[PDB]
RNA sequence: AACAGAUACUGACACAGUCCCUUU
RNA sequence: GUGUAGUAUCUGUU
């Protein structure tokens, strides 16, 4: 997600797994958040890859249920050969959103 | 954050760089480049009479140390 | 954004409020122009728009020296787009003369621009560098180019 | 304002020969690599000629090329390294004739970048594992394996990267079923660019390194690396494992060494030197290319010299300890940049600039009269002599380096010719390029008569030649045989009295006399079915088949005869006349699958044909009709999913599709045609006759219709004998011709003219059409230069006091290598060599020549003349002297002046100019000339001593590479600055410039379209077209209008005509063997269909080897108003599912679209 | 220039989420 | 309505 630089990407070097998506994150491009012409596959590094973490949401977390896709944009900006997108980070408004509720 | 991304990459700088190394990456990628395309490859084996082979090693000879020594 | 091919006979129509809205009297104006100019460079890429792409980036450059964020974040897409869409010589033509200049905070920023203009296509710019003149101990010429058939 | 782009002829340069089995099956073919064309070759392995079997695209600059198998498996795979940041792996398909992507991934950026892997391919010998690699810093492993559904599969790349390192090369261990293993030479550089002194630059050596995959861990590590002695350049693969031991050889500059790892002394051996050699001493010696020919009794390694010697490498080893290592002087070759060696003993050499070969080795060149050379024996020499282990066989022709080509007429022609000047070194040659198909007579034979129709129908039907020949004339008849001695027989049993309009092969051995009178059958056995016609309405026209006699009389009064096993004549009673007569009418040949042949078209004076079917039921009755433009001339129907070709009185060929009623009707361009069906290359073909010879063939389903390159003929039938199994016997001018069409040669029939240098430039004398060539090399002799040399190192032999008295002097000033054969002797990088050459080329004959002195490099001719003389032509010739290349620096320069009298074919001195700089282009203009001297442009005028100069200008940026002028108006070139305008005022004799350009350009030459409009080339591949602003008065900037990329340098731009009654185009050549044309399109809707097919192609059908074309068409600048037509024509090889799904999408069907495409190549080209 | 107070604005930013090793 | 990152403009005290 661009909305947050808090957030950190992986980008090693990518390996043959594809990535997921959840549902509220579905349809989206996992570098800017864009609805419009996904145009190439996702696909993350072995690491990520790794027993729990098999099959989970590549931005958030959650449980997988759609794969992931780069928008068009991205494709021509070539921003898709760069490693794999997947946020490492828990960022700071999900767990203060969590505290708060948590009162 | 953009500025993690740029840092790996070979060939960037930042304002503290001197104008030697900068020409010396520039040197570095134009051998690249000549190595890598074919028909340059040719034009320059014709303007003087060598071999592919020859041409190569002395491209691939002049990598290290482009442009003399550093100051 | 939402119409990428059929959005080159348009471009006329909106050039004249961009310009307007380019203009140095507030900040959210130029940074959504900027946002304009980014995603209707990358949607007309391939169709020679590059006449208009050019008075586009010339009212849009002198934008780089700010200091908030999200303008900075918006003009560094424009300046990506209009690069993807126009060709990186101009690019390098306009970052080519701050490259070494004497204040320091001026550098940082035109080496922030070349950095991201070099990253993508190098192998253009290997053929859209400027001539060298060389020093008295270090040769800066690439005499290989000079060769005639 | 659109250009669409086209190809006439692909590159023909090799740059990567792998080998393998890739058809699957015990035959052995040949994958090539030009720039960016994929091709696949098989040799004959009877008659040892070469054919190509599929030529595709794949839009992409091709960096490396290797096979492998799976152990256990039979057909090999390709692995491609290319620009895009992906790794590709291609399957052949015999059953699709095409390439299927088998697997590919990403792993960086796109381009030809220095630290994004692609450069190097070294694979498993094995199959387990494929290594991709980067000049610098990069290296990832594949894991390659098989699954449960005979299927391969790729795992995730394993890193190994390194900082600060440089790889020369990389090559495969073979380990014998152990951890896999690839070794590198590497080379460090952190510590040289810390050293301001710079001795850390020197003392720093190459170190071979080894990379063990383990494949327990799954991780990649280094484990050996030692520092070697010399600088290596490519490393060779020793088979181990079970035959032959492990370890890599080094090959370095005078030295071939063999390294192993863990406990090993190496061995070195250098490298023979050849004896008598002219080269200067300081030079070093390498290694080019290699082979391997690995078997189960031995194994050898081939290598190729800078000079051109094959060497043959034999490892002599212990139990398991190598001990030393023998060379041995095999042949010598033109230098090569790929040599392979396969099963049935075949070398195929991919020559680096020029032709190709193919020899067969008849000998392995063991224990022969040349001596060997071992490491044991404590410089070597050896003496080369001509081929005695190879026999040539086939030969490739090629024009790899096309230097200058000038599109003309300077035969007598009424079409013109390509002029191109291609070749380097002392191979090189001018050719004449013209559109057609080779013709090679044989046997010419006249007879004196008016020969109007003949024949070769064979004896019988399992005869493998045609025996029966006759020729008939107006009144009489004229009978021959195949034979050594061809001669007229008599006894034949034919009644040589009346005309033959035709003669059938009734049955097997069963023949007919078809006259004006009716037919009478004489078959060849003692059995004639004789069948009158009498009246005065006799039989007109005739139609022969392999069962059938089907005939016709005076108002369309068809008769059909069928035959029975017995051997009779089935006459139905039927004769039904139509109001019209018949002007050409003929039968099919008959094919297995059906009884006989399928259908009857008879063309009708009304213009319409019938299609008769030819059931008795319905005998002699139509079933559709079809209308002409013109009058009907022939109705030839072509065999290979069958078509119908129809000639007319008018100069068109019209094709319908096979079926009762018209189909699809393509037409292609005031005499009548005649077609004839003839074998071509083991298909059916025909041969029509417009106005020339047109053969038109199915060549792998393709159809092709290109003219015969000869004088025109009038008639023609097929020939067949043991010496020319596949030809044709033609009539022509009343004499007896012989044809014989082996090779294929499709477009562009070559005729080529040796020369001595490098051709720069040509000019035309425009009064005799005679050319005017001059040559230059680098490192080069003159004659008289090499002539002293030789006499001076003989002197010196002799004086070495080799017993004082040596009689090998003698032999060694009558010792004369063929430098066309044995290259010629390198000095060094100041040395300079040029020749000036008056040719006639017509025919290829020097009239003229004139040598230079040393260091003298001609780079600019000119012929013109000046207004202060009247009819007197001059030759103008820039020269160099004292030209130092990498460490750029000259000693000034000459123009030298010529008279040219004798129709052009004299050249008398008349005096030399000294300038400051070198002297790059000369072009005249109204009555005088300009010479432009490094960063100067002046104006010259003739004199008596010297040339006098009158204007200059000092404003040019750099260099002057070249110059055009129109009018008033002159355009420079620059050599990084794209183009200069500037003017010429001749009442104030300035010249000032008022327009240029913005982007700078690496141009090498430039064509005038315009008044205001300028295309010009790159170094670097691309093409622009730039035009003046209006509104401009000769600070102005001009317009860039169009962009390009042809993926190719080119050194030629020209406007001109190529086919008769077409239209002009802008035909280009590149330096890598190509021809291309732009054309411009003649309506908007044109424009946007052309656009839309492009699109979608582009969207559904991408590039093979992983591209993006649109990104590749845009390397450097943004593609401007140019379409693509080579993806467009892609379209026409495409699957039917997906040609079905586009065409719908294009609300069109794929023929209409097929048609579309067609139509502009066949208009333009 | 530093400390403090007030008012506007941007990020198709988010809303019992849920934890998916927590070890013997 | 609330919370997570930022930004701009005003006012008071040194
Ligand atoms: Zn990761
Ligand atoms: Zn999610
Ligand atoms: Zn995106």
């Amino acid at each position: 997600a661009k909305h947050h630089p808090d957030l950190i990407f992986c980008r090693k070097q990518a390996g043959v797994a594809i990535g997921r998506l959840c549902e509220k994150c579905d349809g989206k491009c996992v570098i800017c958040d864009s609805y419009v012409r996904p145009c190439t596959l996702v696909r993350i590094c072995d690491e990520c890859n790794y027993g729990s973490y098999q099959g989970r949401c590549v931005i958030c977390g959650g449980p997988g249920v759609s794969d992931a896709y780069y928008c068009k944009e991205c494709t021509i900006q070539e921003k898709d050969r760069d490693g794999c997108p997947k946020i490492v980070n828990l960022g700071s408004s999900k767990t203060d959103l969590f505290y708060e509720r948590k009162k | 954050q953009l500025e993690h991304l740029q840092s790996k990459y070979i060939g960037t700088g930042h304002a503290d760089t001197t104008k030697w190394e900068w020409l010396v990456n520039q040197h570095r990628d134009s051998y690249c480049s000549y190595m890598g395309h074919f028909d340059l490859l040719n034009y320059f084996a014709i303007a003087e009479n060598e071999s592919k082979a020859r041409v190569r090693f002395n491209l691939m000879e002049k990598m290290l140390q482009p442009c003399g020594p550093p100051a | 954004e939402y119409i990428g091919e059929m959005g080159k006979d348009y471009i006329y129509a909106v050039t004249p409020l961009l310009e307007d809205a380019l203009m140095d009297r507030d900040l959210v104006h130029r940074q959504t122009a900027s946002a304009v100019v980014q995603h209707m460079s990358l949607g007309v890429y391939g169709f020679g728009c590059e006449d208009s792409l050019n008075h586009l980036l010339n009212y849009v450059w002198p934008n780089v020296f700010e200091t908030s964020p999200h303008v900075i974040q918006a003009v560094m897409g424009a300046l990506e787009g209009l690069r993807v869409a126009i060709g990186p010589c101009r690019m390098l033509q306009y970052c080519l003369q701050g490259l070494f200049h004497p204040a320091r905070k001026v550098r940082d920023v035109y080496w922030k621009i070349y950095n991201s203009i070099y990253i993508g296509s190098q192998d253009a710019l290997i053929a859209h560098y400027p001539r060298i003149y060389n020093d008295d101990k270090n040769t800066y010429i690439r005499y290989e180019l000079d060769y005639i058939l | 304002m659109f250009l669409y782009n086209l190809t006439l002829q692909r590159a023909t340069g090799i740059s990567f020969a792998i080998h393998g089995n890739f058809s699957g099956t015990k035959q052995q073919e040949i994958v090539v690599s030009r720039g960016k064309i994929l091709e696949l070759l098989r040799p004959d392995p009877n008659t040892g000629k070469v054919h190509t079997l599929l030529t595709v695209e794949v839009f992409g600059v091709i960096r490396s090329l290797m096979a492998f198998r799976l152990t256990g498996g039979t057909k090999d795979y390709i692995v491609v390294g290319s620009d895009s940041g992906r790794i590709v792996i291609l399957e052949y398909q015999p059953s699709k004739n095409m390439f299927e992507k088998i697997h590919q991934e990403t792993f960086g950026k796109s381009g030809c970048r220095r630290i994004v892997p692609g450069q190097f391919l070294a694979v498993d010998p094995k199959g387990r594992a494929v290594m991709i690699s980067a000049i610098e810093k990069q290296k990832l492993v594949y894991i390659l394996n098989r699954d449960a559904a005979a299927r391969l599969t790729i795992s995730s790349p394993l890193e190994a990267h390194k900082a600060n390192t440089l790889v020369y090369h990389v090559v495969g261990v073979d380990v014998g079923f152990e951890n896999p293993m690839f070794a590198c030479l590497e080379m460090d550089y952190e510590e040289a660019d810390n050293d301001p002194t710079g001795e850390a630059a020197a003392n720093t050596q190459q170190t071979l390194t080894f990379y063990e995959l383990d494949l327990g861990l799954n991780h990649v590590v280094r484990k050996y690396s030692e520092p070697l002695e010399e600088h290596g350049n490519f490393l060779i693969t020793v088979p181990g494992g079970s035959d032959g031991p492990s370890g890599v050889l080094i090959c370095s500059e005078n030295y071939i060494t063999y390294k192993n790892f863990g406990d090993q002394p190496d061995i070195r051996c250098p490298i023979p030197r050849r004896r008598n050699d002219l080269d200067d001493p300081e030079r070093g010696m390498i290694f080019v290319c290699s082979a391997t020919h690995k078997t189960k009794s031995m194994f050898f390694f081939l290598a190729q010299t800078e000079q051109g010697d094959i060497f043959k490498i034999t490892l002599e080893t212990d139990e398991d300890m190598v001990t030393e290592i023998r060379l041995k002087y095999f042949d010598t070759v033109p230098v090569a940049a790929a040599m392979c060696v396969l099963k049935t003993g075949f070398l195929f050499v991919a020559s680096e600039f020029g032709n190709h070969y193919l020899y067969q080795i008849a000998h392995l060149g063991d224990d022969d009269e040349e001596p060997e050379f071992s490491s044991a024996m404590p410089t070597f020499f050896f003496q080369p002599r001509p081929l005695k282990n190879l026999v040539l066989v086939d030969e490739l022709d090629s024009l790899s380096p096309i230097l200058f080509c000038q599109i003309a007429d300077l035969a007598n022609e009424d079409t013109p010719q390509l002029y191109v000047a291609c070749g380097r070194g002392p191979r090189s040659s001018l050719r004449v390029l013209r559109h057609g198909l080779e013709v090679s007579e044989m046997a010419v034979s006249e007879l004196p008569g008016n020969p109007n129709a003949v024949w070769t129908v064979r004896r019988h039907i399992e005869d493998e030649f045609d025996a029966y020949i006759i020729v008939s004339f107006v009144n009489a008849t004229l009978v021959l045989s195949i034979g050594e001695t061809v001669e007229e027989v008599t006894d034949s049993g034919f009644l040589g009295t009346t005309p033959t309009l035709s003669c059938s092969l009734l049955g097997d051995d069963a023949l007919v006399q078809v006259y004006p009178d009716g037919i009478r059958h004489i078959r060849a056995d003692k059995r004639v079915n004789e069948w009158k016609t009498p009246g005065k309405k006799t039989i007109v026209k005739c139609a022969v088949n392999q069962r059938q006699v089907v005939i016709a009389l005076t108002g369309g009064e068809l008769v059909y005869f069928e035959m029975d096993p017995s051997g009779q004549l089935n006459e139905y009673t039927e004769r039904k006349e139509m109001s019209a007569d018949v002007v050409c009418m003929s039968l099919a040949n008959v094919p297995p699958g059906e009884q006989r042949s399928r259908f009857l078209a008879v063309g009708l004076v009304d213009n319409t044909v019938r299609i008769i079917s030819l059931d008795p039921s319905d005998c002699l009755q139509p079933l559709s009709m079809q209308a002409l433009p013109a009058q009907p001339e022939s109705l030839c129907i072509v065999e290979m999913f069958l078509y119908l070709n129809i000639g007319l009185q008018n100069g068109v060929l019209l094709r319908t599709v096979l079926d009762p009623v018209t189909g699809d009707l393509s037409d292609t361009r005031s005499r009548p045609v005649k077609l004839f069906r003839v074998r071509m290359q083991g298909q059916e073909a025909v041969l029509a006759m417009s106005s020339r010879s047109w053969l038109s063939y199915s060549y792998q389903s393709r159809f092709h219709l290109t003219p015969l390159s000869y004088e025109t003929l009038e008639f023609a039938s097929g020939f067949a004998s043991e010496q020319c199994p596949e030809g044709i016997v033609a009539i022509s001018t009343n004499t007896l011709r012989i044809l014989a069409l082996e090779k294929l040669g499709a477009v562009f029939n070559q005729v080529a003219f040796p020369l001595q240098y490098t051709p720069r430039k040509f000019v035309i004398h425009p009064e005799s059409n005679n050319l005017i060539i001059i040559e230059t090399d680098h490192n080069a002799y003159t004659e008289a230069t090499k002539a002293q040399r030789k006499q001076q190192m003989a002197e010196e032999m002799v004086e070495a006091a080799g017993e004082l008295a040596a009689e090998m002097a003698a032999a060694f000033l009558n010792e004369n290598l063929p430098e066309s054969i044995f290259g010629a002797p390198k000095a060094g990088n100041g040395q300079w060599a040029s020749v000036i050459r008056v040719m006639n080329p017509i025919q290829g004959n020097t009239l003229d020549l004139v040598q230079l002195e040393q260091n003298e490099a001609a780079f600019s001719v000119a012929v013109c003349r000046f207004s202060n003389t009247g009819e007197d032509w001059y030759v103008l010739v820039g020269v160099a002297k004292d030209l130092i290349l990498n460490p750029r620096s000259v000693a000034g320069g000459f123009v030298y002046t010529y008279k040219l009298v004798n129709n052009g074919e004299k050249l008398e001195f008349l005096h030399k100019t000294p300038v400051e700089e070198v002297p790059a282009a000369i072009a005249p203009f109204q009555g005088r000339v300009l010479i432009g001297v490094g960063k100067l442009l002046r104006v010259y005028d003739l004199g008596k001593k010297k040339l006098l100069r009158k204007c200059e200008n000092k404003h040019i940026a750099n260099y002057i590479s070249g110059i055009q002028t129109i009018g008033h108006r002159v355009i420079v070139s620059d050599v990084q600055e794209s183009f200069i305008w500037v003017r010429y005022k001749r009442n104030e004799n300035q010249l000032i410039i008022f327009a240029d350009d913005t982007y700078p350009r690496w141009v090498t030459t430039a064509s005038l379209l315009d008044y205001d409009t300028v295309a010009g080339a790159d170094k670097f591949g691309n093409i622009c077209v730039v035009r003046l602003p209006p509104n401009t008065n000769d600070s102005q900037k001009a317009e860039v209008i169009m962009n390009y990329h042809v993926g190719e340098t080119v050194l030629s731009l020209q406007k001109t005509t190529l086919i008769p009654g077409g239209s002009e185009s802008l035909v280009y050549t590149t330096l890598s063997g190509g021809i291309g044309i732009l054309v411009p399109f003649t309506s908007h809707e044109d424009h946007d269909f052309f656009q839309h097919v492009e699109m979608h192609l582009r969207s559904e059908h991408p590039p093979l080897c992983g591209r993006d074309h649109l990104s590749f068409r845009s390397y450097y600048f943004p593609v401007k108003n140019v379409i693509d037509g080579d993806l467009c024509e892609q379209f026409n090889s495409m699957e039917p599912n997906k040609q079905k799904n586009v065409s719908e999408e294009l609300d069109r069907t794929p023929p209409e679209v097929s048609k579309k495409l067609e139509d502009i190549r066949t208009r333009y080209a």
